[PDB]
C-alpha cells in the first residue's frame, strides 16, 4: 500500500509528459548495441547446454537410424 | 495553416463522446474497407481455385 | 497404351541419376545374393526402400507439372 | 463527497488488487505470464462452455458429436481448435511461469508457491481428462495406460482403479464421469487462483534483481495494464496463428480415429506437456517406482523453497547456478524428446541419464553451487 | 518389417500458407470416390449437402442425391421402406456393419475415409504414395494371396487391391484419366473431406495476419508512450 | 595466494552487480537478521544503500547498466553490513543456545 | 540549496516541435495530442473490429 | 538445518508429547478401520463380527 | 432453441447452462455476504443492535 | 502470534464467522439464510453425482435417468434428493425473502 513502504531521503526525480517526448527516441541506434551487449552478457550462460542437447538429439536420431539398418 | 492532427484534436479528439463517435464511425467504415480489401487479396492470390471463379461452367 | 501415364515417364527419367542407380546396383546385388538360395531368411526391403526413397524424392520434385 | 473507487467495497477490492497496487518498476516480460495464464484460463472457460453446448458424453455418440461440432456447427472448428491449442498455450504459459519462479527466487513466497503447486496438479489432471473426452483411439488408450500404471500401488491399486473406471475397464461410465470432472475442475482452479492472488498481494511481488523493491514502486494502472494488454494480444497472435495455420501439429493424427478396444496403437504417448514425466516413468523398470518418481518430481518442485542455501534471492548475480539452471532446462527439453520416442536403443540409457541428471541438479548440485558462490563472494 | 518408408512432400496447390484448394480437383475426386472408392469404403461424416457451394450447384447435388437409394422408415404399416435420397442424406455405407465389411473384403476392414488424411502421418502425400506405389515384392519375401505389396503401408502387406489405373473412369470435363491424375484428384478430395473449413480457415488467417500486423505496433506505441515517463526519468542524490 | 584474489575479482566482474553500482552487502536477501542489521545502520549508510538500490532498479527497468568509470570495483567494495550482521547472528545464536537448555 | 538544482537536458527525448527552448508552447500541443490520440483511436477501432 | 531443537528442553517436550500423539494416532487408526470397514482388524473384534 | 423448436441442441445447451449457473450463484452469494457484512445483520425489533451484540 | 487474526486465509473466516458481531435477539428466521447456502452446496454435490451418469441426448436422457434410478448404486437416493432439495431450496428462498420484507431488510 502506497505511502508507508519505505523511508527515502534526499532523492529528486525528474520526468516528462508522455506528450512532451518522443515515443521511440533513437530506437535502432541505441537499441542494436544494447541488445548486442545483453546477448554478449548472456550467451555463455544460456547457449552451450542447448548446443549440447542439439548434438545429443542428432546423435540419437542417427544411432536409431543405424540400428534400423540390417547388419551384414 | 493548422495541421491535420491539430484539426483532428480540436474537432474530434477533445471531448470523450466525440472520440467514441469517431471510433464507432471509423470502425464501421474500416470494417467495410478492410473486409473488401482482404477478401480481394484472397481471390487475387487464389485465382481460378475458389468456387466463385468456377461457378460459370456449371451454374447456367 | 495410346494414352500414357506421365508418372511412368517422370519415373524413368528419375531412375537414371547417380544416387538412384547406385541404390539400384545395391538392389541387384541383394537380389542375386538372396536368389543364390543359401537357405537363409534375409530379404531385400532396405535397399528397395533406399531406391524408392531416392526415386520418389526425384519424382516428387517434378511430377505435378504434367497433371491438369 | 467521497471517492467511489476507495469506499465502495468491491470497488475497494479491485482498487487494491488492480488499480492502486504497488508493483515493482523493473519487472520484465516474464511477469506477464500470470495474467496470460488467467486470460487463457478464461478463454478455456468460454470456449469449453460453447463446446459443451453440443458435446454428448456417450461412447456411441462422442466422436460423432465431435465431428458434428467440426462440420455442422457454425465456427465449431474454430472454437474446438481454439480450445485444444489454448490448452497447449496454457501449458506453455505454465512452464514459463514456473521457470520465472525458479530462476528469480520467487519460491520464498512459500504459501503462494504451494498454492501454485496445487494449481499445477489440478490443471494437469483437468487437461488429462479433457484429452480423454473426444474418445479417439489415443484418448482411450492413453487413459487405459495411465490408469493401469496407477494400479501398481500395493493393496489398494486395483480397488482404486476399478473405482475410478466405474467398472473393469475404460467404458461409458468413465467417459461420463470424466466429462463431469473436466467440466467442474477449472472452477476449483479459478478459486485456487483467487487464493494465489490473495497470498501474493499480502506478500508483495518480486523483481528480477531480487532486492527490496519498495524503494521504487509504481501503480499497476496504467503501466502494467498496458503491458498486460500487449502481452495478451501477443499471446492471441501466437494462439490464432497456431489455430488458423497449423491446427494439427501439437496433437497426434490417430486421435482422429474412433476408439477401438481391440486395436492398439504402436506409439501410445500422451500429450506433449506430459511427455517429460512420461520419460521419468520409463526411467525405472518398476511400476511403483515410476509412479512414485513422477509424483515426487512434482513434489520436489514443491520442496524447492527448503533447498535454498544461498544468501541472494535471484540468479541475477549467481552465474554457476545460472549454468546449472540452463542445464536443467535443456534436460527438460530432452526429457520431452525422449518421452516422445519409443522404448528402443538408445533411448533407455538417454532417458535414465536425463532422469538422474534432473534429480541430481534439483536436489544436490544447486545448493552446493550456492555454497560455492557464497564462498567465492567471501560470505563464508 | 520394422522398417518404415517415409513418403516425400509433393508440391500441392494447397501447400502454401494462404493457398486454397483447387475445387475442380475436389469435384473430380468426388467423381472418383463415387465411381471407385464407394464400393468398399464409407464416408460416415459427409453428407450430400456439403457439396453445394464447393463442387456442385444445388440442383446438381440434388440430382446426385436423387440417384442414391436410401433406407428409411418405418412407415404406417410398421416396416422399413426404400426411398430416393435427399440433400440431407449422408453418403451411403456399402455394408450395414463392420463384420460384413470384414467378411466381404477378405478379412481386412476397409476404414472410413472421412478423417484418413488427418489420421495418417504425411497427410495426402501418404494417400498419393499409397495409391501410386503398388509394386511387386522383392526377392525372398513371400506374399500371401489376398495381400499386395505396397511399401508405403506399414508392414508392406496391404489388404487393398490396387484400385486405380489408366482410364478407370471418364471425367466430365475432358481431363486425361491417368492413374496419377486420379490419385491426385482423390487425394485433394480426401483432404477437403476431413477439413471443409480449409479455405475459410486460410481466409480468416489472412485477415488475422493483416489485422495483427496493424495492431502490434500501435499497441506497442501505446505501451511505449505510457512508459516514456519512466524511461526518461532521471534520479539524483544530494545528502546534506 | 594472489591467484585466488585475481580469481575472486574476475568472479566479481562476472557476477555483475558491480555494473549497477551496487555493493556486495546490497545484494543480500532480506531475512530477519539482515533486516535487523539494516535497522541498526546509521542514517547516512541507510540513505546510500537505499539510493543504490533505487538506482539499480531504475537501470534494470531500462535494461541498461552504468558507464564503466562509475562501476563498483573489487577493491573499494566496502563491507559496511558485516559487523552489524555478525553481532546480530551472535545475539540470535546466544538466544537460541539459551532456549535449547 | 534548493536553488542549486535544475532539470537536466531532455533534448535526447523530447519531440522536434518542442525542442526549441526559446519558442513558446500552446502552438503545437494540439498536434501532439492529436497524433497520440489518433494512435489510441486507431488501435481502439481495430480492437473493436 | 534443523539443529535449533537439539537440547534437553525439546527432549522434555518430546517425552511430554509422546502419550497425547500416540493416543491421537490410536484415534486415527480406529477411525480409519471404522470408516473403511477394514477386514483385517474387524475380524479380530467380538461384537462387530456379526455381518460376516 | 437452436432450431425450429425444442430439440437436442436445446437439451444440450440447457445441460451446460444448468451445470454452470450454480457457480455464478455461489460467487453472487459471496458478494451477497460481502455486501451484508459492511453493516451487520438486522434484528426483529429493527433497532440499532450495537448496544447488545454477541 | 495466533493464526486466527494474522494468517491471511484464516483472517477472512474469523472476520466472517468466528468474531463477527451479530445481534443477540435474532429469531429462527435468520437461520434460513445459512440454510440456503447449505442447500446450494447440497444441490451442487448431488448435481455432480447426477452428472457422472447423465447423458445429454434426446435419445438417451430419459433412459439414462432410469438407469440412474434402477442400476446405479443408491442412484434413486441422489436423484430424489436433488429434486426435493430443489423444492427445499425454494421453500427456504421464499421464507428468506419474506423475512426480508417483514423486518425491513430491504434498506440494505
Ligand atoms: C534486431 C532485433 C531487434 C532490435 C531492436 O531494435 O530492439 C529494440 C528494443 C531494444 O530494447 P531497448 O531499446 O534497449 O529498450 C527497450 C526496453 O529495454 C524494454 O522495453 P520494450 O519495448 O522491450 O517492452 C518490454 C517488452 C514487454 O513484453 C511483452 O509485453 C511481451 C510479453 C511476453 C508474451 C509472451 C507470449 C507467449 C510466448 C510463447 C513462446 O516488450 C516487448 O517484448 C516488445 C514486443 C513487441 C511486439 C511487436 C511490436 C511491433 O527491443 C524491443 O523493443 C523488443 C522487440 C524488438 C522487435
Ligand atoms: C528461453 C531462452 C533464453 C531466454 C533468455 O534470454 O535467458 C537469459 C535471461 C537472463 O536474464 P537475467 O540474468 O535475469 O538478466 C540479466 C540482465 N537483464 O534469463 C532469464 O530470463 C531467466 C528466466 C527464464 C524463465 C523461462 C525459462 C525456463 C522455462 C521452462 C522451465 C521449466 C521448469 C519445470 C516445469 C515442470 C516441473
Ligand atoms: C574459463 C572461463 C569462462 C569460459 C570462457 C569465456 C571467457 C571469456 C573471457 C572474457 C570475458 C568476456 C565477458 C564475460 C561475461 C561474463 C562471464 C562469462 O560469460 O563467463 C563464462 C560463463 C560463466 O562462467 P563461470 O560461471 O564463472 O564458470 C564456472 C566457474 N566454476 O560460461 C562458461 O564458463 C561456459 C559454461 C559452459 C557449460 C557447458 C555445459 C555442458 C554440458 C551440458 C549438459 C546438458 C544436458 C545434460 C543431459 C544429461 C543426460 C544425457
Ligand atoms: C406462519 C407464522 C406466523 C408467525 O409466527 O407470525 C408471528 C411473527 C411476527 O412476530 P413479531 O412481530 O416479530 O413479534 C415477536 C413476538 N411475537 O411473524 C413473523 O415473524 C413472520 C415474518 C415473515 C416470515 C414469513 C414469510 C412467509 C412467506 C412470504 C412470501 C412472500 C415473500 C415475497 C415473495 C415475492
Ligand atoms: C475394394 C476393393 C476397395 C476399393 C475400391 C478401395 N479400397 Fe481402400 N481399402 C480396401 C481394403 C479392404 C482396405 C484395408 C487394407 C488393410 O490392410 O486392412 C483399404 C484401405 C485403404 C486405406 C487405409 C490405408 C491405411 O494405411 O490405413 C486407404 C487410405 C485407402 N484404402 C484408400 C482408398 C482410396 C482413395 C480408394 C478410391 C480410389 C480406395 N481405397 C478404394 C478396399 C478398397
Ligand atoms: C493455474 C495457473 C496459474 C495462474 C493463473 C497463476 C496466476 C498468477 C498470477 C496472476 C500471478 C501474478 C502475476 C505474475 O507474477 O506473473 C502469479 C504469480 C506467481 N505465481 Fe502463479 N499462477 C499459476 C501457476 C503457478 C504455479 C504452478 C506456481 C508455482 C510454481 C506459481 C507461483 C507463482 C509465484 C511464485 C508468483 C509470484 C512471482 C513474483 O511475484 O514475481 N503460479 N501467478
Ligand atoms: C470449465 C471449462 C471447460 C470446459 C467446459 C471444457 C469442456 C471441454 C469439452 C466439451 C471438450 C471436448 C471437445 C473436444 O475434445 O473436441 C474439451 C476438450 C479438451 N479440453 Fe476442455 N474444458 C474446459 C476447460 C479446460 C481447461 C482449463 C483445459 C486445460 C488447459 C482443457 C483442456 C482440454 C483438452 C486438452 C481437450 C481435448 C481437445 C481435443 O483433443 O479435441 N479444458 N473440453
Ligand atoms: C441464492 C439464495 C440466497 C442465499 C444463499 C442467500 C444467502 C444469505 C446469507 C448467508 C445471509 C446472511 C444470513 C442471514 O442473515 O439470513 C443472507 C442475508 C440476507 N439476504 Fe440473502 N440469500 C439468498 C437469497 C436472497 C434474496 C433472494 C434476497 C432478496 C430478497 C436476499 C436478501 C437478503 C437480505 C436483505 C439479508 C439481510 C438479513 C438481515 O440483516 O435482515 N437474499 N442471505
Ligand atoms: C452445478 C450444480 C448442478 C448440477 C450439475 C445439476 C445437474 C442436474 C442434472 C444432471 C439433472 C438431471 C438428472 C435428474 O433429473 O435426476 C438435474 C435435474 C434437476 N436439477 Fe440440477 N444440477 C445442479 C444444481 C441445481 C440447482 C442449484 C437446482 C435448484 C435450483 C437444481 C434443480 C434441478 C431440478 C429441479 C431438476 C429436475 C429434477 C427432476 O428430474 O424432476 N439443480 N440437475
Amino acid at each position: 500500500e502506497f505511502g508507508n513502504l519505505a523511508r527515502i531521503r534526499h532523492v529528486i526525480s525528474y520526468s516528462l509528459s508522455p506528450f512532451e517526448q518522443r515515443a521511440f527516441p533513437s530506437y535502432f541506434s541505441k537499441g542494436i548495441p544494447n541488445v548486442l551487449r545483453r546477448t554478449r552478457e548472456r550467451i555463455l550462460r544460456v547457449a552451450p547446454p542447448f548446443v549440447v542437447v542439439y548434438l545429443i538429439y542428432t546423435w540419437g536420431n542417427q544411432e536409431f537410424e543405424q540400428s534400423k539398418r540390417k547388419n551384414p | 495553416s493548422p495541421t491535420i492532427p491539430s484539426r483532428l484534436y480540436s474537432l474530434l479528439f477533445r471531448r470523450t463522446s466525440t472520440f467514441a463517435l469517431t471510433i464507432a464511425v471509423g470502425a464501421l467504415f474500416f470494417e467495410r474497407a478492410f473486409d473488401q480489401g482482404a477478401d480481394a487479396i484472397y481471390e487475387h492470390i487464389n485465382e481460378g481455385k475458389l468456387w466463385k471463379h468456377i461457378k460459370h461452367k456449371y451454374e447456367n | 497404351e495410346e494414352l500414357v501415364d506421365p508418372l511412368t515417364t517422370v519415373r524413368e527419367h528419375c531412375e537414371q541419376l547417380e544416387k538412384c542407380v547406385k541404390a539400384r546396383e545395391r538392389l541387384e546385388l541383394c537380389d542375386n545374393r538372396v536368389s543364390s538360395r543359401s537357405q537363409t531368411e534375409e530379404d531385400c526391403t532396405e535397399e528397395l526402400f533406399d531406391f524408392l526413397h531416392a526415386r520418389d524424392h526425384c519424382v516428387a520434385h517434378k511430377l505435378f507439372k504434367n497433371l491438369k | 463527497m467521497t471517492n467511489m473507487r476507495k469506499t465502495h467495497p468491491l470497488f475497494k477490492i479491485i482498487n487494491h488488487s488492480f488499480i492502486d497496487l504497488p508493483a515493482p518498476s523493473n519487472i520484465s516480460s516474464w511477469w506477464n505470464f500470470g495474467s496470460l495464464l488467467g486470460v487463457c484460463l478464461m478463454v478455456q472457460i468460454i470456449t469449453g462452455l460453447f463446446l459443451a453446448m453440443h458435446y454428448t458424453s456417450d461412447t456411441m455418440t462422442a466422436f460423432s458429436s465431435v465431428t458434428h461440432i467440426c462440420r455442422d456447427v457454425n465456427y465449431g472448428w474454430l472454437i474446438r481448435y481454439m480450445h485444444a491449442n489454448g490448452a497447449s498455450m496454457f501449458f506453455i504459459c505454465l512452464f514459463l511461469h514456473v521457470g520465472r519462479g525458479l530462476y528469480y527466487g520467487s519460491y520464498t513466497f512459500m504459501e503462494t508457491w504451494n498454492i501454485g503447486v496445487l494449481l499445477l496438479f489440478a490443471v494437469m489432471a483437468t487437461a488429462f481428462m479433457g484429452y480423454v473426452l473426444p474418445w479417439g483411439q489415443m484418448s482411450f488408450w492413453g487413459a487405459t495406460v495411465i490408469t493401469n500404471l496407477l494400479s501398481a500401488i500395493p493393496y489398494i491399486g486395483t480397488t482404486l482403479v476399478e473405482w475410478i473406471w466405474g467398472g473393469f475397464s475404460v467404458d461409458k461410465a468413465t467417459l461420463t464421469r470424466f466429462f463431469a470432472f473436466h467440466f467442474i475442475l477449472p472452477f476449483i482452479i479459478a478459486a485456487l487462483a483467487i487464493v494465489h492472488l490473495l497470498f501474493l498481494h499480502e506478500t508483495g511481488s518480486n523483481n528480477p534483481t531480487g532486492l527490496n523493491s519498495d524503494a521504487d514502486k509504481i501503480p499497476f494502472h496504467p503501466y502494467y495494464t498496458i503491458k498486460d494488454i500487449l502481452g495478451i494480444l501477443i499471446m492471441f497472435l501466437i494462439l490464432m496463428t497456431l489455430v488458423l495455420f497449423f491446427p494439427d501439429m501439437l496433437g497426434d493424427p490417430d486421435n482422429y480415429m474412433p476408439a477401438n478396444p481391440l486395436n492398439t496403437p504402436p506409439h501410445i504417448k500422451p500429450e506433449w506437456y506430459f511427455l517429460f514425466a512420461y520419460a521419468i516413468l520409463r526411467s525405472i523398470p518398476n511400476k511403483l517406482g515410476g509412479v512414485l518418481a513422477l509424483i515426487l518430481s512434482i513434489l520436489i518442485l514443491a520442496l524447492m523453497p527448503f533447498l535454498h542455501t544461498s544468501k541472494q534471492r535471484s540468479l541475477m548475480f549467481r552465474p554457476i547456478t545460472q549454468i546449472l539452471y540452463w542445464i536443467l532446462v535443456a534436460n527438460l527439453l530432452i526429457l520431452t524428446w525422449i518421452g516422445g520416442q519409443p522404448v528402443e536403443h538408445p533411448f533407455i540409457i538417454i532417458g535414465q541419464l536425463a532422469s538422474i541428471s534432473y534429480f541430481s541438479i534439483i536436489l544436490i548440485l544447486m545448493p552446493i553451487s550456492g555454497i560455492i558462490e557464497d564462498k567465492m563472494l567471501k560470505l563464508y | 518389417s520394422d522398417l518404415e518408408l517415409h513418403p516425400p512432400s509433393y508440391p500441392w496447390s494447397h501447400r502454401g500458407l494462404l493457398s486454397s484448394l483447387d475445387h475442380t480437383s475436389i469435384r473430380r475426386g468426388f467423381q472418383v470416390y463415387k465411381q471407385v472408392c464407394s464400393s468398399c469404403h464409407s464416408m460416415d461424416y459427409v453428407a450430400y449437402r456439403h457439396l453445394v457451394g464447393v463442387c456442385y450447384t444445388e440442383e446438381e447435388a440434388k440430382a446426385l442425391a436423387e440417384e442414391v437409394e436410401v433406407q428409411d422408415g418405418p412407415n404406417d404399416d410398421g416396416e422399413m421402406f426404400m426411398r430416393p435420397g435427399k440433400l440431407s442424406d449422408y453418403f451411403p455405407k456399402p455394408y450395414p456393419n463392420p463384420e460384413a465389411a470384414r467378411a466381404a473384403n477378405n478379412g481386412a476392414l476397409p476404414p472410413d475415409l472421412s478423417y484418413i488424411v488427418r489420421a495418417r502421418h504425411g497427410g495426402e502425400d501418404y494417400v498419393f504414395s499409397l495409391l501410386t506405389g503398388y509394386c511387386e515384392p522383392p526377392t525372398g519375401v513371400s506374399l500371401r494371396e489376398g495381400l499386395y505389396f505396397n511399401p508405403y503401408f506399414p508392414g508392406q502387406a496391404i489388404g487393398m487391391a490396387p484400385p486405380i489405373y489408366t482410364e478407370v473412369l471418364e471425367y466430365d470435363d475432358g481431363t486425361p484419366a491417368t492413374m496419377s491424375q486420379v490419385a491426385k484428384d482423390v487425394a485433394t478430395f480426401l483432404r477437403w473431406a476431413s477439413e471443409p473449413e480449409h479455405d475459410h480457415r486460410k481466409r480468416m488467417g489472412l485477415k488475422m495476419l493483416l489485422m495483427m500486423g496493424l495492431l502490434l505496433p500501435l499497441t506497442y506505441a501505446m505501451k511505449r508512450h505510457k512508459w516514456s515517463v519512466l524511461k526518461s526519468r532521471k534520479l539524483a542524490y544530494r545528502p546534506p | 595466494s594472489k591467484w585466488l584474489d585475481g580469481f575472486r575479482k574476475w568472479y566479481y566482474n562476472a557476477a555483475g552487480f558491480n555494473k549497477l553500482g551496487l555493493m556486495r552487502d546490497d545484494t543480500l536477501h532480506e531475512t530477519e537478521d539482515v533486516k535487523e542489521a539494516i535497522r541498526r545502520l546509521p542514517e547516512d549508510l541507510y540513505n546510500d544503500r537505499m539510493f543504490r538500490i533505487k538506482r539499480a532498479l531504475d537501470l534494470t527497468m531500462r535494461h541498461q547498466i552504468l558507464p564503466k568509470d562509475q562501476w563498483t570495483k573489487y577493491e573499494e567494495d566496502k563491507f559496511y553490513l558485516e559487523p552489524y550482521l555478525k553481532e546480530v547472528i551472535r545475539e540470535r545464536k546466544e538466544r537460541e543456545e539459551w532456549a535449547k537448555k | 540549496s534548493h536553488t542549486d538544482v535544475k532539470v537536466p537536458d531532455f533534448s535526447d527525448y523530447r519531440r522536434a516541435e518542442v525542442l526549441d527552448s526559446t519558442k513558446s508552447s500552446k502552438e503545437s500541443s494540439e498536434a501532439r495530442k492529436g497524433f497520440s490520440y489518433l494512435v489510441t483511436a486507431t488501435t481502439t477501432v481495430g480492437v473493436a473490429y | 538445518m534443523l539443529s535449533r531443537f537439539l537440547g534437553p528442553r525439546y527432549r522434555e517436550l518430546a517425552r511430554n508429547w509422546i502419550p497425547t500423539a500416540g493416543m491421537w494416532g490410536t484415534v486415527g487408526a480406529v477411525g480409519l478401520v471404522w470408516a473403511t470397514d477394514w477386514r483385517l482388524i474387524l475380524d479380530w473384534v467380538p461384537y462387530i463380527n456379526g455381518k460376516f
